[PDB]
Parts: structure tokens; C-alpha cells; sequence
């Protein structure tokens, strides 16, 4: 959400005078000011480096919430620096070692669903039935009935 | 498939492990300065004879070297374990190494800057 | 080699451990102070003990832990 | 606390807490070095693995047995396996739990001591007891009297028992097991053409005669009919293709057993030191032993031992006694599930060799009055 | 600072800092002086004209490449080979760089010391490291098995590999390169009437064998559909026009690496030493090594040869193993990226031969513990 805005906040006029000058191309005229998102898959390889389409999909359909198929400039903005990384360091590799200890209560050192199960569920969060087996496949990466280290760390890898 | 509910979820479980840890900490203070004062019992010697001093003071020194000895068996004990823990970080940081480091390189660092050097 | 290595290393470990122990043959007042200075010094040893159990504890399931990650590379 | 019942043998090592059904870790018991070069640089390449690792990378390295005929022959390959057992198939440091080994009958003295002395001076465990292998699997049966013959992988040994009085005038060691088996197998799998040579080929024979071998009720017969029909002929895949054909080698490899001078041993079979093992007991509980005769070991699980035993005994017995022949379906394990209950005993809580009585008297305790 | 990763090679020079993904100059490795005698004045005319430069002046040169079969025959001509690399076309002195020369397997040694000792003296870098030519494409396949067939230009060798402990027993090197390829091309090309004979038209015949030549998937089918359709008649425009067409050449000249007898070569093609090296190996790595059989090198660039080697390889094979033949798309370069991946690493960052080790021992220390 805002969050975004507030990541995107950091960069000031140095990186807004770049931008506006990709972004020129985009507003070619001859138009009613919507502003569409169509030529965004090139202007985000307008220095090269693009990620995946999906997440290009998830970036383009997530803002705009009004659906108005307007990018503004704030939008653009905070997309366009999305491509480049954006984290809050991702907790700590002994803090993580901790929040999984937390994790692993049981003393198994696996993680099953009813585990994980009942972790989020004491979080109140409401999950859907479409989820549940979508993190069953984001934890258990092996495919073992189990989540393990390696699992957890990739699951949990560097997210703050 | 949700993709920004996923990360939500995440960030949300990251907080609650936070909190559990936090209360689970704040339990293990309690109980332990519970325990610590349960088992070492305070004594009160006002007005007392100095042969009862004598007889405090010797129950008092041999309790110090039985916790001395208590507390020299734990700590090599636990330095046994440390030497355990870095032998087998540096095992797994070895693996890892070998399974991730060929997967990591400079791609496409100068091979698109040759445009028309030729 | 553990047999006589060890034994006498933690025999020298508890003589050097040992401070002095003159203390009855003092007045009363001090003697009363003092001796309450030792049992303060006995609790937090056992502090510390319990304190050395519980990150024995926690570094025995570390250890448990890392033979799991390692036993799972197959 | 609770003891930790290890139990050596020669093949597989069997380790669990006491009280239990079945053992914990099971894993063949080689150590093996690699033997080739090594190119790739930052591979984490150990320089010995030990247990069920070496199994599975046997392929580049020299498996090598530390103990030969129960006697152990390479101490340092034996400490590398017992720390193995101790740290990572159990996880369960040993400053906290009392031992139980297993040892052959009528082995070498300094076998065990030096045994007892590792185990107080390297893992320095609180108490250990070693007990003879015969009588755990004794115990596991639920009997009191009986004679066992406990056919392991490295040495067969026949231990009567009468009235839980052993008789120590009447133990009849013998050295054929099977090891031994296996590389007669080996040998006579050279007749049809495939030649099995490397210490690393050995487990793929020794694979093969556990899965196809099996003990004729009668020799000739079965020699004349896989000579004239091919209903034997049993086809096994190696691993790597390449299907190979064993004919009569199914039923010649383990009648090595009741028939020594196969592999120029002199001794008689297995079917007659056990008749003789009774002999040698008094005359009036021979009738006893006739009834309880006890299988235990891993070799005996060959399909058909039970009754070939039998008719040979019957035999060779008098025709009047009755003879019965206990093989249970969990014989591998016997020998653990006896050591086991015997750990698991209040009457046995005080046998153990304490660490002050070791440091009293030397290793030349396990000798004394704590046997 | 960052080490060179040089690749000498034969036919093509690649080269390139470590850690990037792409060599960073690739150049042919020729040296030729003019041959004519020269009338202006004052052109600049040099006396020899190296790497890519060569190419283009190659009408009136005599190009002759300074590596025949691997070993280096003609050592002023390499070392000026080399010399140009340095200075020309990465532009960094080699004072401040260590360097990572390639060198195939089972070549001489004087090869070898006379290289180190070049590159001590001559160029004098701080440290440099010879490394088999093979382990680095199995490097860069991200891979820790498998056995690699580098087909390179100059030789082809193949060698097995398991677990990171390279087998030196059973490294297979076959002198049938893709320089023959383009020899017994230019001498089949003569039965339609072109003839190219100056050492400037091989160049020539080297395109055609590039942009035409495939690998057929079944030799005689393809023979007889030649030869009565005209489906395959691709044409292709000479230098100065008169445009040429290959019928039934074009997959008959890199049919020549599964027939070594078309070029009176003795031994077995590319499909069959492999398995020859394979069946060398222990009897329990030989499904992986079927499972990861990794192609590398140039010449292996063919279309349609991952599918005919895959064909023979399971002809020949037993029925039951799987086999999988790894081809990725950058297979030329594949030797030098696994270079880049080896000098990056920070374990290896102590096996470099220090120039005050060359001092103390001579050019023989690379035979030495510093391989
Ligand atoms: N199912 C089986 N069929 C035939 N032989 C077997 C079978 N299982 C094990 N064996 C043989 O018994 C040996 C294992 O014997 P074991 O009882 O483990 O010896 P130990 O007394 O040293 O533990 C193996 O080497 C194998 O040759
Ligand atoms: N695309 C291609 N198709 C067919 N053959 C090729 C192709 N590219 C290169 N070759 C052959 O491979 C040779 C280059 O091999 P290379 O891997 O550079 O050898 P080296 O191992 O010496 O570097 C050339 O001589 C050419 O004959
Ligand atoms: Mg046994
Ligand atoms: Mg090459």
C-alpha cells in the first residue's frame, strides 16, 4: 500500500528529472491524458534490467486501484524504482534462526501444515481454502510433508 | 493465486513471531528469577552466636564449590557445544557454497556495451 | 589424556577457583556483612548456572538443528 | 536415565535406547576412504565415510570391515564408527547414558578390554557392561533353557543353556558366516561369466544372496533337478542393466553351512556341532535342548534353513526325542530385542561397571566379578 | 584485483576478466605474414599481422594457426599470439593480473612448463594456473558429475567425472577435431569442381562447414534421399559471387566424427569412446554418468547432433538405464564461463602458483602439489 509511497519517498528530484525524461517517450501526444500502462514493459528496460512478466503483471494490476487506467507519475515512480531492490534488510540470519525456533515450538525441526496451520491461524488472519495448498507448495519445497531449514529460510529470504 | 496477499501474510506471521519471541522471553525471565529465588533460599543471622557463624559460613563455602563445579562442568559443556555449532556452520555454509556459487556471475556486464566497437 | 589430563586440570581449575576463607575470626558486624556479601555472590552464581543451562539447551537443539541440515542434503 | 543398547556385531551395526522394540539406527558398519584423485576444488570432500553414507559413494571408494571375525582388527576404524552411532544415528551425547556392548563367545581377552577402556576414556560414559551374544537371544525368545545357535555375519557360535546355567565346557565356536558365504558366492559366480572383483562388487554379491539364495531341503536331489529343467533359473538386474542369470548357485552358496569342505574348511557342518554342542551337556538335559533349539543371527534367514536344520538333527538325534527348532520371524534383530530386555531390568540395575570401580581397578575389571 | 582468464585454445583465442558471463575478445588464432612483394612506399605495411586483423587481410597473407593438435608447435608465433591478447585486445599489462590457462588433457609436458615458464618471464604476471580443460565445463553446467565430451577444434577428449574425483584412467582423447572436418570438407567439396587449395580458402571452406553442415540423424536414409530428391541443395555465396551448391556434402562432412574411417582415422567415432569411457568406469557410477552426459566445445555445435549421439549412446547402452544428453545453448563458450566461475571462487584463491614459488622450484612446479 503506502508503504510504497513511503519507500519511494527517498528518492528525490535526482532520480524524478531521470524519470520524467524516460517517461516522455510514453506521453507522445495525441491522447486524452489517460496515461495507460501499454508502453511500460519497454520503459522499464529503458537501462536494460527487467524482471520477470508476472511480477510486471502483478506490479501493473496491483496499482491503479480505482482502475482508472491511469499511471500517474507517483505510480510510475514507485513502480519503475520497484524494479531496482527494495527491501527493509530482511530481518537478521540469527533473528531468523530465532523466528523459526519460535516456529518449530514442537521441537521437530520440521514445520507440517498443522504447524504453520496454526501459527497463522493464531495470527486471526482469515485464509482462504484457495491458500492453504499454495503455501503447502511455497513451504514445502521438497515435497516431503515437512517444512525444513532450507525451506523456511527461502520462504522467509531477506522479507521486511 | 495471490501474489501481494502472500507477502501481507508474511509480513503479518513476521510480526506475530516477533511478539511470541518477546513474551516467550519475558516468560523465561520470570521463571528463571522465580527458580533462582526458590533455590538459593535467603537466610536471615540477626543476633547469633559466632559459632553459628562459623557453621553458616563453612555451609556457604562448600555450596560455593559445589556451584563452582556445577558451573565449570555446564560451561565446558557448553563450549564443547560451540565447537559443535561452528564445525557444523561451517559444513553447512560449505555446502551451500558449493550448491549457489557456480549460479553466481556478472551476466551481461560488457557483452551488450559491444554495439559497433568493430 | 582425560585420565589424569583432565582430572588434574579441573583440580587445578578448582584450587585456583578457591579465594580465601578467613572470615570468623573478625567482629561480628563485618563478619554478618561479609557473609551476606557471599550469599549474594552464591545467587548469582546460580543465576548464572541456570543461564548457562538454558543456552546449553538452546545450543543442544542448534546442534540438533544442523545435523538435520546436514543429513538432508540426501 | 535410559541405556543406550549398542550392539557391534560384523556387518550391521544395531543401536537403540533400551526398552524399545525394534533398533533405532541400522547401518553396515565400513568405513571407506576415497581412492582416486579429486578435481573439483570446494566440493566439501570428506576424507572417510562411515555408516550408510559409504553405501550410497561406494562407487569411487575402498570399503574396509573393522572387524574381521568378531575380533576387531583396525581400532581407530572402530572409534570412527562408534562415535558415528553415538552423535549423529542417535544424536544422544554419551556423558548421560550407561552402554551395553555385545561380544562373541571365547574372543580375545584384549579385544575386550581395550573395548571397555575407548569406552571410559574417549566417549566416557558412565557405566558399560558387555554380554555374551548368546544369551541376549535367549533372552528375546522368553525361554530359560535351550541351546542357541547364533549364526551372525562374521562367526557362528552354538551356546547351550540349561536352567539359565550356562554351560561354558559345551560352546562350540565356529568361524564360517557369512562373510564367508559371500565370497564363496563370489567365487562360484566366476562359472557363468561375471566377475566381480572390487571391495565395492562384494556388496552387490552380498546383495544377491540375500535376495535369491535359498537353503535345499535335500542336496542331491536339487542338484540333479536344476540340472535337467531351468525352474531354478532366477534373473536379477544389476545397477546398472546388464541382467544376469543364477542357476544352481542359489542353493550351492549357502550349503556351504552344513557342508564346510566347500570352502576347505575342515570342520563339520552347522547341523553337527549343534548335535555335538549337545553331547557334550549332561544326560539328563539333552532332552530340553533336543526340544528348544533356538535359531538367532542374520544368516539364518535363509528361506528353508528351519527345516533342513531339523531333518539333519533328526537324523542324527535319537529317535525317541522330539525335536522342535524356535525360529522367529524377527530373528535379525534378536540378539538387540534380548539386550534390550536385559537393560530394561531392575534385578540387572546394579551389574553395571561403575566408573569408580574402573578407575579402582583398570580395564582388567571386565574380567572380574562384573563379567 | 581480478584475474585473467585466458583460454588459449586452438582455432579461437577467448579471453576475458573473471566473473562475467561472456569471453570478453574472441579472435582467431592465426599469425601471417605478407607473401607478395609490396610496391608503396610509406603504406605502414607490419611484418606479421595477428588475430582478428589477419582476417581480414587474409587475400594476400599465408595464415598458419601456432597450435596444431592442442600441443603448441611453433612458440614466437604464441607467444606474440599472446602478447596480443594482453596488450591489444583487453588493453590491461599483466603485472597486475593472475591468469587461468587451459590446457587439454594428456599433453605433453614440456608444453606445459615451457607455458609457465613464458608466462613468468616474458609477461611476467604475479601468479598464474593451468587447469584441464574439461572440469571447467562441468563447472559451468552447474553440474558435480557427469563425463564431458569437449569437442574442441584442435581434439576431442572425454572425461569422466564423479563426485568431483575425476577418474584418470579413463580419459579418452581422440585427435579428430573439427580442423579435419574442415580438411575432409575442402577435399570432398573437389567432386562438384571447386577447388580451394591456398591456406586463405580454408577460411573459406570453415564458413561453409559452419553455416551448412548438419548432422544426420540416420546416415544411410539421408544418403538415399540425396541422391534421388533436391530438397537439401543449399546454396551459399563465395566471397566474390559465383554462388555454390552443396548437395550430399553437407551431412557427410560431420559424419566423419561418428566414422573415423572416412578420413582413414582407425579408431571408434564420438558415440562409441564415450561409452568405452563410461564402461572403464566403477560398475555403480555408471548410471549417472548415462544420466549426465554433458557436450561442450565447439565442433559439438551441429544441428542435430544432441539427438544422433543420444540414438547411439542408447543403442548401445543397456535397455534399462536412462540416458540424457546435456547440450546447453552456450556450448562454445562453456569452458571459458566455467573458467570465470573456478577464478571467482575464494577457496580456490590459494591454489595459484606464486611467482616466489616458480622461483624456489623452477618451471617443473606445475607438476608438483600446484597442479
Ligand atoms: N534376508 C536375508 N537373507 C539371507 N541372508 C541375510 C539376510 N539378511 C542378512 N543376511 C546375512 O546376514 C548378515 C548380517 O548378519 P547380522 O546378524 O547383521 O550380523 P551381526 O551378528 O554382526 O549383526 C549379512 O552380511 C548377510 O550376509
Ligand atoms: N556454429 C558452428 N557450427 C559448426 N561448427 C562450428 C560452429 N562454431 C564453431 N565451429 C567449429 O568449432 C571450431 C571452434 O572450436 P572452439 O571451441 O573455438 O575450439 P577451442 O576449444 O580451441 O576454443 C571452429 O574451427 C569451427 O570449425
Ligand atoms: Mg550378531
Ligand atoms: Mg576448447
Amino acid at each position: 500500500d503506502d508503504i510504497y509511497k513511503a519507500a519511494v519517498e527517498q528518492l528525490t528530484e535526482e532520480q524524478k528529472n531521470e524519470f520524467k525524461a524516460a517517461f516522455d517517450i510514453f506521453v507522445l501526444g495525441a491522447e486524452d491524458g489517460c496515461i495507460s500502462t501499454k508502453e511500460l514493459g519497454k520503459v522499464m528496460r529503458m537501462l536494460g534490467q527487467n524482471p520477470t512478466p508476472e511480477e510486471l503483471q502483478e506490479m501493473i494490476d496491483e496499482v491503479d486501484e480505482d482502475g482508472s487506467g491511469t499511471v500517474d507519475f507517483d505510480e510510475f515512480l514507485v513502480m519503475m524504482v520497484r524494479c531496482m531492490k527494495d527491501d527493509s534488510k530482511g530481518k537478521s540470519e540469527e533473528e531468523l534462526s530465532d523466528l523459526f525456533r519460535m516456529f518449530d515450538k514442537n521441537a521437530d525441526g520440521y514445520i507440517d501444515l498443522d504447524e504453520l496451520k496454526m501459527m497463522l491461524q493464531a495470527t486471526g488472519e482469515t485464509i482462504t481454502e484457495d491458500d492453504i495448498e499454495e503455501l503447502m507448495k511455497d513451504g514445502d519445497k521438497n515435497n516431503d510433508g515437512r517444512i525444513d531449514y532450507d525451506e523456511f529460510l527461502e520462504f522467509m529470504k531477506g522479507v521486511e | 493465486i495471490s501474489a501481494s496477499r502472500k507477502l501481507q501474510l508474511k509480513t503479518l506471521m513476521l510480526q506475530i513471531a516477533k511478539q511470541e519471541m518477546e513474551r516467550e522471553a519475558e516468560e523465561r525471565r520470570g521463571e528463571k528469577g522465580r527458580v533462582l529465588r526458590t533455590r538459593c533460599q535467603p537466610l536471615e543471622l540477626d543476633g547469633l552466636g559466632f559459632e553459628e557463624l562459623q557453621d553458616l559460613c563453612r555451609q556457604l563455602h562448600a555450596r560455593v564449590d559445589k556451584v563452582d563445579e556445577e558451573r565449570y562442568d555446564v560451561e565446558a559443556k557448553v563450549t564443547k557445544n560451540i565447537t559443535e555449532i561452528a564445525d557444523l556452520t561451517q559444513k553447512i555454509y560449505d555446502l551451500r557454497g558449493k550448491f549457489k556459487r557456480p549460479t553466481l556471475r556478472r551476466v551481461r556486464i560488457s557483452a551488450d556495451a559491444m554495439m559497433q566497437a568493430l | 589424556g582425560k585420565r589424569q589430563t583432565e582430572r588434574e586440570k579441573k583440580k587445578k581449575i578448582l584450587a585456583e577457583r578457591r579465594k580465601a576463607l578467613a572470615i570468623d575470626h573478625l567482629n561480628e558486624d563485618q563478619l554478618r556483612e561479609k557473609a551476606k556479601e557471599l550469599w549474594q555472590s552464591i545467587h548469582n552464581l546460580e543465576a548464572e548456572k541456570f543461564d548457562l543451562q538454558e543456552k546449553f539447551k538452546q545450543q543442544k537443539y542448534e546442534i540438533n538443528v544442523l545435523r538435520n541440515r546436514i543429513n538432508d542434503n540426501q | 536415565t535410559t541405556a543406550l543398547v549398542c550392539d557391534n556385531g560384523s556387518g550391521l551395526v544395531k543401536a537403540g535406547f533400551a526398552g524399545d522394540d525394534a533398533p533405532r539406527a541400522v547401518f553396515p558398519s565400513i568405513v571407506g576412504r576415497p581412492r582416486h584423485q579429486g578435481v573439483m576444488v570446494g566440493m566439501g570432500q570428506k576424507d572417510s565415510y562411515v555408516g550408510d553414507e559409504a553405501q550410497s559413494k561406494r562407487g569411487i571408494l575402498t570399503l574396509k570391515y573393522p572387524i574381521e571375525h568378531g575380533i576387531i582388527t583396525n581400532w581407530d576404524d572402530m572409534e570412527k564408527i562408534w562415535h558415528h552411532t553415538f552423535y549423529n544415528e542417535l544424536r544422544v551425547a554419551p556423558e548421560e547414558h550407561p552402554t551395553l556392548l555385545t561380544e562373541a563367545p571365547l574372543n580375545p581377552k584384549a579385544n575386550r578390554e581395550k573395548m571397555t577402556q575407548i569406552m571410559f576414556e574417549t566417549f566416557n560414559v558412565p557405566a558399560m557392561y558387555v554380554a555374551i551374544q548368546a544369551v541376549l537371544s535367549l533372552y528375546a525368545s522368553g525361554r530359560t533353557t535351550g541351546i542357541v545357535l547364533d549364526s551372525g555375519d562374521g562367526v557362528t557360535h552354538n551356546v547351550p543353556i540349561y536352567e539359565g546355567y550356562a554351560l561354558p565346557h559345551a560352546i562350540m565356536r565356529l568361524d564360517l558366516a557369512g562373510r564367508d558365504l559371500t565370497d564363496y558366492l563370489m567365487k562360484i559366480l566366476t562359472e557363468r561369466g561375471y566377475s566381480f572383483v572390487t571391495t565395492a562388487e562384494r556388496e552387490i554379491v552380498r546383495d544377491i544372496k540375500e535376495k535369491l539364495c535359498y537353503v535345499a531341503l535335500d542336496f542331491e536331489n536339487e542338484m540333479a533337478t536344476a540340472a535337467s529343467s531351468s525352474s531354478l533359473e532366477k534373473s536379477y538386474e544389476l545397477p546398472d542393466g546388464q541382467v544376469i542369470t543364477i542357476g544352481n548357485e542359489r542353493f550351492r552358496c549357502p550349503e556351504t553351512l552344513f557342508q564346510p569342505s566347500f570352502i576347505g574348511m575342515e570342520s563339520a557342518g552347522i547341523h553337527e556341532t549343534t548335535y555335538n554342542s549337545i553331547m557334550k551337556c549332561d544326560i539328563d538335559i539333552r532332552k530340553d535342548l533336543y526340544a528348544n533349539n533356538v535359531l538367532s543371527g542374520g544368516t539364518t534367514m535363509y528361506p528353508g534353513i528351519a527345516d533342513r536344520m531339523q531333518k539333519e538333527i533328526t537324523a542324527l538325534a535319537p529317535s525317541t526325542m522330539k525335536i522342535k527348532i524356535i525360529a522367529p520371524p524377527e530373528r535379525k534383530y534378536s540378539v538387540w530385542i534380548g539386550g534390550s530386555i536385559l537393560a530394561s531390568l531392575s534385578t540387572f540395575q546394579q551389574m553395571w561397571i561403575s566408573k569408580q570401580e574402573y578407575d579402582e581397578a583398570g580395564p582388567s575389571i571386565v574380567h572380574r566379578k562384573c563379567f
